[PDB]
């Protein structure tokens, strides 16, 4: 072959948190969602197999799995901690997956609340024409 | 810090 092909994908990893107005019984004082999706609303589950989110071990059931859009966790909590996020792709070869250290951080009362926004880009270098044809629909 | 504690 004459040809070679790159192809980046533009994911967006992001939270919302905000202090709830009465707290739970367990004291959790913060509503919060986290979320992985496309730019301007694509679509990127043409490429994407499933999204896990790992929430800290205080949390019931943490590791949480999204095979269909939104790929989203929406939980209350009283702080902030690393929150492991694996994006599988619906590729037959490397790689499977990429992995994202994402940083659930909440704002003390008194604060906005949070509205976080994390732009990644993605890299594919001569990919399969099956796993092309699926990042470019997106 | 705005940033309430954090667990870990």
């Amino acid at each position: 072959m004459a040809s070679s092909c790159a192809v980046q994908v533009k994911l967006e990893l992001g939270h919302r948190a905000q202090v709830r107005k009465k707290p739970t019984v367990e004291g959790f004082t913060h509503d919060w969602m986290v979320f992985v999706r496309g730019p301007e609303h694509s679509n990127i589950q043409h490429f994407v197999e499933k999204v896990v989110f790992h929430l800290h071990e205080s949390f019931p059931r943490p590791k949480r799995v999204c095979k269909d859009p939104p790929y989203k966790v929406e939980e209350s909590g009283y702080a902030g901690f690393i929150l492991p996020i694996e994006v599988y792709f619906k590729n037959k070869e490397e790689p499977r997956k990429v992995r994202f250290d994402y940083d659930l951080f909440l704002h003390l009362e008194g604060h906005p609340p949070v509205n976080h926004l994390r732009c990644e880009k993605l890299t594919f270098n001569n990919p399969t024409e099956d796993f092309r044809r699926k990042l470019l629909k997106a | 810090t705005k940033q309430t504690a954090r667990k870990s």
